[PDB]
RNA sequence: ACGAAUCUCUUUGCCUUUUGGCUUAGAUCAAGUGUAGUAUCUGUUCUUU
RNA sequence: GUAUGUCUAAAGUUAUGCUCUUAUUUACUAACAA
């Protein structure tokens, strides 16, 4: 049921919303709150403010901060934002205090669930697409492979289809050498390296032909 | 540590690695043979791969060692954690 | 043997006025630049030239400013072709990529040697990695105290100078009113 | 998976495309060009991974490791020349990067070419390097059994590093050789080459008290005293702001008079008390030890 | 500062109003 | 295939951004003494990045773990597209009084420029305020 | 041989240069002062380029606003005016390379061509060609009459911060941000020689008046070049000063060298002493990273340094006319030895 | 660009004339080799000759195989370039190729540089073409 | 996924390609004659 | 015990898969159903381990 | 519903704890119906 948002914050909504703050940031309120089903941006923002954020501090006063706050109070009469930011602490708290002085898990398991799912998830779409289409063409390669392989198998012999190529001059990197940018010349001689190198290049061929 | 004293300090201990155990130039082709012992280039040649092998077997064990969502996260708070 | 880095050498790191100051650099001779700009201004107005002559439009043709293959000799011609065809019928707009061709090795060569401050450095150098409070593009989850910060809503003290005075004043001026 | 060979060749061709797109977006991975050539390496054709190394080291030059990587991999083949030629080619391209020079010189140590790497090492010197070079050569030189031609690179090792730890490290050296003769001259040349330069133009008080101070205790070990003792007068006499200086004279006289040492040593207390402030503690120890001019005008002070 | 020797000038408006030109035409009478 | 676009009205941020960024990235090439890679030059933009959104939102920007050189280049930087931002707007706001012909989706950015410009300028005086009393 | 060279340089003498002092401050545009640049023929006004991009024209005498100019998008990077013709070349980060004409105050010809922002402008002393060069790492030869680039000088791997052009055989000097500087064989279309002395960005050059040479600036040291063989001249006490923004020489051998840090050094450019720092002020309101000297020239009698800060200001500096050998003396000059350039 | 390189035609196939009248297009085709424009040249070797030769390659193409510009054999000795490159690979050497690269883009930049080929460097010193030629000669006996 | 921008386009690569043999707007000739000073 | 080599661990050094732009945070946060699919749920029984 | 992007369009290149059965949710998707 599609219904206006409110009511009180439970602990394991708080926990996913700090997990989220974590994940996003203070300032993209509106995701945050759509990770909360029951839960708004305004709401959401509000609670990390005023009670779930780290950086604030919710241990008792000592008498001379018991008196800057009475104090406080007789000088600045409830501006009590203002009160709590000399404080330095947040301000209901602070409203409080100065008070005192004076005198189901289905549904929570759910969105646990597609949360966990969702912060553990951190691709956009194209991403997700591209992966989806590697592994696809990863698949469509093993089974052209199959077919090429059944039929040396079976004793016809199929080269494989290039890449169909995109442009006039789009490369193939197996045809010759991709841009050869040969060594800096010879100082030393080089012959006989040359010689063995060819012959174990030509040699792994082989090697490879019969493997 | 400057990569001028990491260098002469990896310098000097691949020198006790190897404390454990001709020139003839054609001028008109400039081509300097030195003809050397091909059983010492081997010996460098396995060698250098077994140093080579040595590290890329030493990051595999401490890639293996262990607030994050995936692989490069992880790695990305401990970066942070480091400082 | 005396060749290995025969490119490099110490007389390019040596300053050649440090010896002997006043050596004086000739500047360049007016004769001598008569036969650079000459020689240069010859060769741009050419490649102009070049440039206007190949171009499609007929208007800019207006603003432009024998051979012998062995022993053997030999009369070149430039046949006039249909000004309809195209003029340079080969040009086509090829992507090309360039090689190189650095086949002469060229130094980079800087003299220092910097231990205790070029270490000591590095230290205060050594810049953190940023995270925003605004937007990760791979959405890597770190932590809280990392993401928030600033922490220094402390001051509360020059601001309050004259508040006190202030409602001070009030609560007085209120006794006074209400007596 | 990879059983025939055109198969192999069509994994090669899209291995290939991929490393070569990833190439085109950012030129400079230089990461991905090494991993690149690694595959080229893995793949046992040479060539082509040599060119994909040429090609790094033209999009950048100034990554050293790329180089290190290349070279490396060259060795690996057995293609010694091929290595040799390449880091020759580093050296001229980057001198004044050294762990080029020491991958050079290790290679060439490895290959047992003594004598070219004494060659390179006399070249690498010539460029007045880091001290460090310096110092790996002697090593070396000294790695190689002989004791000459090192003497001359001593020698030259003054001449780019006019500092008096090398002066001392050359001592050290003569004190590891047999020849006792040459350690005392030397002393005498380096004494002497302090004295023709005596003027603002090296090295702190600091450096050449040190120097004094080994003198003196190398002649100490040495028989003749009477001329630590002339030096000495000679350098209270050559050189003023002699705190250092009076100080190793000082110490000298007491290993080898008492009230001597107690004055001059207690009045550069005295001084060092100033510079911290027990300044009455000074003033009376002037007082005491007065001079006594001297004592009631700083008194006064 | 209103001080020192430094003579300080927050200019705002040109003196020549984009009429007068900045080098000008020499030729005959 | 040499195309080479001009800036125009359409384009004409985003390349004003990318030369600042390569400006800031190069000055602090050439400050910093390791000759660090390209990827630790992203950790630096990225700073800058953040730091410009925070000087926009008018909260300080103090990462701690800075060399202040890098800081106050940083916020010189800032300055100077701050300055140019400011003055853009202003120019935008007299443009749009005059009737001129100016683009709607240009009117909303520099209505959101100024509101922030607004705000920056009226949480400096609240500052104000508290600093030296009412 | 150290020993030797070092010697020789104790044994010589570095003149005394009269110090300096800031005469005119000039709180003109809204923006830095990337570019400054002075009419070579007159002696009479000084433009300057924004990042506002209204280069704006300044009378030294007065030191009042003399007119504004504003045919750019972005920040003016740099401008040029011909002595030869009476053209003022400017070049922004659009990209463009506007020429004014001042006979008339508007642009008449833009230079298209250039793939990104460009830096600078040096116009042919010589010839009616202009050089540029940005972003693209390419230092462009224009013709301009016929607003065409004749010649491409292709070879720099990174962007190229300043370019000089010279009238000789190597008739561009192009000092890039990829740590070299290039002397041009400019008919042939590449490098006659190229030095590469300098650890960092290469970005700041000037050719000096009456010698035919070319100081440039790394993050500290200053080379001075002689670019008849192309060949080095003169190391310089640059150790701890900051990065050089600009590099603007004297008529008199006095070179300047403007800091990152702020602080104005002053060079004797025959020998390279330090004879004197000035560390600059900013503006009141300004923060201490933006006192950054980003622009700097003398006059034709180089008796005036004018200077484009970032503090939105545009500082003029005389020479101190009350100076002696002993009123005022150099920083008294010392070659380090400490593994030193000298 | 301007016309630097003269163009390189060997004797035999221009034909035994003290002088023919041959055209010059410039920019007048993409070469046989390279995909590359370059100036075309062409003549009948006859006045009366049917037969137009045209330039097939591009000048540095040519100098690069070290050929003829309408022949594509050797200046030299006017030979097939494979031939000769096998030839060369027999006396003095094992191995000598000039493997031009089949893709349209590679080629391109493989003609753009200024190197001789495995053949080509043999060819074009004739003093190093005379020792290969006696070599040969050597090795028929 | 989108990036910015590092190492330009650099007109190397520009220099090598062959001429168009278009003719754009503007290099159509504005402003033939030159200029010159008194000097 | 000194010298060396091999192995394992720990401390530091190296960051070794270790955040790659800009705009008005670039903008705005909903009223749906049944039919199907897909996945995920949960129960549900029994089998044998 | 689209941009857009892949696919096909035929001729043979000469080598020797689980399985199970179901019913329910929720989510997403759906030019399919309401
Ligand atoms: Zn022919
Ligand atoms: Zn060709």
């Amino acid at each position: 049921p599609i219904y206006v948002k409110g009511g009180v914050w439970t602990n394991v909504e708080d926990q996913i919303l700090k997990a989220a703050v974590q994940k996003y940031g203070t300032h993209q309120w509106s995701k945050v709150a759509s990770l909360l089903q029951k839960k708004t941006a305004r709401q959401s923002e509000l609670r990390w403010n005023e009670y779930l954020n780290p950086k604030l501090n919710f241990t008792e006063f000592s008498k001379e901060e018991d008196a800057q706050l009475l104090d406080l109070a007789r000088e600045l009469p409830n501006q009590w934002r203002t009160i709590a930011d000399m404080m330095a602490r947040p301000a209901q708290v602070c409203v409080e205090r100065y008070n005192r002085l004076l005198e189901l898990e289905d549904e929570e398991k759910e969105m646990l669930a597609e949360a966990r799912a969702r912060l553990l998830n951190t691709q956009g779409k194209k991403a997700t697409r591209k992966i989806r289409e590697r592994m696809l063409e990863e698949s469509k390669r093993i089974a052209e492979l199959q077919k090429r392989r059944e039929l040396k198998q079976a004793g016809i012999n199929v080269a494989i289809k290039k890449p169909k190529k995109k442009y006039g001059t789009d490369i193939d990197y197996n045809e010759d050498i991709v841009y050869e940018q040969a060594p800096m010349p010879g100082i030393y001689d080089t012959s006989t390296e040359d010689r063995q190198i060819k012959k174990k290049f030509e040699q792994f061929e082989r090697k490879v032909n019969r493997k | 540590i400057s990569y001028d004293q990491l260098a002469k300090l990896s310098y000097e201990k691949t020198l006790r690695n190897l404390a454990t155990q001709k020139v003839q130039k054609d001028t008109k082709t400039g081509k300097i043979t030195i003809a050397d012992d091909d059983k010492l280039v081997n010996k460098l040649a396995v060698s250098l791969q077994s140093e080579s092998k040595k590290r890329y077997e030493a990051r595999k064990r401490q890639m293996q060692n262990a607030s994050f969502i995936n692989d490069k996260n992880k790695q990305f708070n401990e970066k942070l954690s480091r400082e | 043997t005396d060749q290995i880095a025969k490119n490099v050498k110490l007389d390019d790191f040596i300053p050649k006025r440090q010896s002997n100051f006043e050596l004086s650099v000739p500047l360049p001779t007016k004769a001598e630049i008569q036969e650079c700009t000459a020689r240069t201004k010859s060769y741009i107005q050419r490649l102009v030239n070049a440039k206007l002559a190949n171009s499609n439009n007929r208007a800019s043709s207006r603003y432009v400013t024998l051979l012998l293959n062995n022993s053997h000799h030999i009369e070149v011609v430039s046949k006039q072709m249909d000004p309809l065809l195209p003029r340079f019928v080969g040009k086509k707009a090829r992507k090309v990529v360039a090689p190189t061709e650095n086949d002469e090795v060229v130094p980079v060569l800087h003299m220092d040697g910097s231990n205790d401050r070029g270490e000591a450095d590095p230290n205060e150098w050594k810049i953190p990695a940023a995270v925003s409070n605004w937007k990760n593009p791979n959405g890597y989850t770190v932590a809280l105290e990392r993401r928030v910060g600033k922490a220094l809503d402390n001051e509360n003290n020059t601001i309050n100078d004259g508040f006190m005075k202030l409602s001070e004043a009030l609560e007085n001026a209120d006794k006074k009113a209400r007596q | 998976d990879i059983l025939d060979l055109e198969e192999l060749r069509e994994y090669q061709r899209r291995k290939r495309t991929e490393y070569e797109g990833y190439l085109k977006r950012n030129r400079l991975d230089m990461g991905q060009w090494i991993r690149y050539a690694q595959f080229e390496i893995e793949q046992h054709d040479m060539r082509r991974a040599r060119s994909i190394f040429e090609r790094a080291l033209l999009v950048d030059s100034s990554f050293i490791p790329l180089w290190i990587r290349y070279i490396d991999a060259e060795l690996k083949v057995k293609c010694i020349n091929h290595a040799r030629n390449l880091m020759n080619r580093a050296i001229s391209t980057l001198p004044r990067v050294d762990k080029l020079w020491y991958k050079y010189l290790i290679v060439e140590e490895s290959l047992n070419n003594v004598e070219i790497v004494r060659s390179l090492y006399t070249k690498w010197c010539s460029l007045e390097p880091g001290v460090n070079a310096w110092n790996s050569f002697v090593d070396f030189e000294i790695r190689q059994k002989n004791w000459n031609g090192v003497r001359e690179i001593y020698s030259k090792y003054v001449m780019a590093h006019p500092q008096m730890q090398t002066w001392l490290k050359w001592v050290r050296f003569e004190n590891r050789h047999g020849n006792t003769e040459f350690t005392r001259s030397v002393y005498s040349l380096a004494i002497d080459t302090v004295a023709n330069l005596q003027n603002l133009q090296i090295w702190s008080d600091m450096e050449v008290a040190k120097l004094v101070n080994s003198f003196a205790h190398w002649e100490a070990a040495q028989q003749e005293y009477e001329r630590s003792s002339a030096l000495y007068q000679i350098a209270i006499e050559k050189w003023p702001s002699n705190q250092l200086l009076k100080a190793g004279l000082l110490d000298f006289e007491k290993q080898f008079n008492s009230i001597e040492e107690t004055i001059s040593y207690k009045r550069k207390m005295e001084y060092e008390t100033i510079l911290s402030n027990y300044d009455t503690w000074w003033l009376y120890l002037d007082l005491i030890s007065e001079f006594p001019k001297q004592i009631m005008q700083t008194f006064e002070k | 500062e209103v001080e020192v020797l430094m003579e300080t000038k927050n200019t705002q408006s040109p003196q020549t109003p984009l009429v007068e030109p900045v080098t000008e035409r020499t030729k005959l009478q | 295939n040499e195309i080479v676009k001009t800036t125009t009205k359409q384009r004409l941020d985003a390349y004003y951004d990318l030369e600042l960024r390569n400006s800031v990235m190069d000055d602090i090439l050439e400050m910093m003494p390791e000759s660090i890679r390209q990827k630790k030059a992203r950790t630096i933009l990225q700073h800058l990045s953040e730091a410009w959104r925070c000087w926009k939102a008018n909260i300080p920007w103090d990462v701690p773990g800075m060399p202040a050189p890098i800081k106050k280049i940083i916020e010189r930087y800032i300055k100077s597209k701050a300055d140019a931002w400011v003055s853009a707007a202003h120019y935008n706001r007299e443009r749009i009084k005059r009737g001129a012909h100016v683009e709607k989706t240009m009117v909303k950015k520099n209505l959101g420029r100024l509101t922030r410009l607004w705000i920056k300028n009226e949480q400096e005086r609240q500052r104000q305020i508290q600093k030296n009393g009412p | 041989l150290i020993v030797n060279r070092y010697e020789k340089l104790l044994s010589q003498r570095p003149e005394w240069h009269a110090p300096w002092k800031l005469s005119r401050v000039i709180n003109g545009h809204l923006g830095w002062v990337r570019c400054v640049a002075i009419d070579p023929v007159d002696n009479e006004w000084f433009i300057t380029g924004s990042n506002d991009t209204t280069m704006k024209v300044w009378d030294l005498a007065t030191g009042k606003l003399k007119t504004t100019l504003a045919g750019h998008v972005m920040t003016v990077r740099d401008v040029a005016v011909s002595d030869r013709h009476p053209y003022l070349f400017s070049v922004s980060e659009d990209k463009t390379v506007k020429c004014w004409d001042l006979e008339k105050n508007q642009i008449i010809r833009d230079y298209y061509g250039h793939l990104s922002g460009v830096r600078t402008v040096s116009i042919h002393p010589t010839l009616d060609l202009i050089a540029t060069a940005g972003r693209d790492s390419v230092i462009k030869l224009w013709d301009m009459r016929t607003r065409i680039p004749v010649i491409t000088l292709v070879g720099h791997k990174g962007p190229i911060n300043q370019v000089q052009c010279t009238p000789v055989d190597p008739q561009v000097v192009s000092s890039s941000t990829d740590a070299t500087v290039r002397l041009w064989d400019v008919v042939a279309g590449k490098t006659m020689k190229v030095l590469t002395h300098h650890k960092r960005s290469v970005r700041a050059t000037a050719l000096h008046p009456k010698e035919f040479s070319v100081a440039s600036a790394c993050t500290d040291d200053i080379r001075s070049w002689g670019l008849a063989e192309g060949s080095l001249l003169t190391n310089f006490e640059s150790e701890k000063t900051g990065i050089i923004n600009t590099l603007s020489i004297n008529q008199d051998d006095v070179l300047f060298a403007g800091g990152d840090n702020g602080v104005l050094s002053f060079y004797d450019y025959k020998s390279g002493h330090k004879y004197q720092s000035l560390a600059t002020r900013e503006m009141v309101g300004s923060l201490e990273g933006e006192r950054s000297v980003l622009c700097s020239t003398f006059d034709k009698t180089g008796l005036r340094l004018i200077t484009g800060e970032a503090d939105k200001s545009i500082k003029i500096w005389k020479q101190d006319e009350t100076a002696t050998k002993e009123s005022e003396p150099g920083l008294a000059w010392n070659p380090n030895l400490s593994a030193k350039r000298f | 660009e301007i016309n630097e390189p003269p163009p390189n035609i060997c004797e035999q196939c221009l034909g035994d004339e003290a002088n023919i009248r041959m055209t010059k297009i410039p920019q007048g085709s993409e070469c046989k080799i390279c995909t590359l424009p370059f100036t075309l040249y062409h003549f009948k070797t006859s006045k009366r000759s049917n037969n137009i030769i045209k330039t097939l390659i591009c000048v540095r193409c040519a100098t690069q195989r070290n050929i003829c510009q309408c022949c594509m054999l050797d200046s030299r000795w006017h030979i097939p370039i494979q031939l000769r490159d096998h030839l060369i690979s027999l006396v003095n050497e094992e191995n000598v190729m000039t493997e031009e690269a089949k893709n349209d883009m590679m080629k391109r930049f493989l003609s753009l540089k200024n190197v001789k080929l495995g053949g080509a460097q043999i060819t074009s010193d004739p003093s190093e073409a005379d020792n290969i030629v006696d070599k040969l000669k050597n090795i028929l006996l | 996924s989108h990036r910015p921008q590092l190492e330009a386009r650099s007109g190397a690569k520009a220099a090598a390609y062959t001429p168009t043999g278009i003719e754009h707007a503007r290099l159509l000739p504005g402003h033939t004659t030159l200029k010159y000073r008194k000097f």
